[PDB]
C-alpha cells in the first residue's frame, strides 16, 4: 500500500519484485541486528567510568 | 487553450479522480427510489 500521489492504492508487484523485496527486507533485518549487537557490545564495554 | 480551459475540462478531469477513488475501494452501493412524482405518501406507480 502507497500513495500515488493523492490518495492511497495498492501497486502490484511480480515475482521478480517479490523475491528482490524479500532479499533487501532480510538484508536490512540483518544490518539492524547486527547494528543493534554492536550497540549492546558497546554499552557492554562502556559501562565502568 | 490550455492556459484556459472550458468547463467542460474542468468536470472531465474532477470527475476522473473521484471515479479513479472509488475504483480503489469496497464501493457499499445503496438504490434509492422515489414512489410517485407527486411527493405523495402511500400512493405507489408500477410503471
Amino acid at each position: 500500500r502507497i500513495k500515488v500521489g493523492r490518495d492511497y492504492v495498492q501497486k502490484a508487484q511480480t515475482k521478480e519484485q517479490a523475491d528482490f523485496a524479500i532479499e533487501a527486507l532480510a538484508k536490512a533485518t540483518y544490518e539492524r541486528m547486527f547494528r543493534w549487537l554492536v550497540l549492546r557490545i558497546n554499552k557492554a564495554l562502556d559501562k565502568t567510568k | 487553450k490550455g492556459m484556459f480551459r472550458t468547463v467542460g475540462q474542468l468536470y472531465k478531469e474532477q470527475l476522473a479522480k473521484l471515479m479513479a477513488t472509488l475504483r480503489n475501494t469496497n464501493p457499499n452501493f445503496v438504490r434509492c427510489i422515489i414512489p410517485n412524482h407527486e411527493k405523495k405518501a402511500g400512493k405507489l406507480d408500477p410503471h
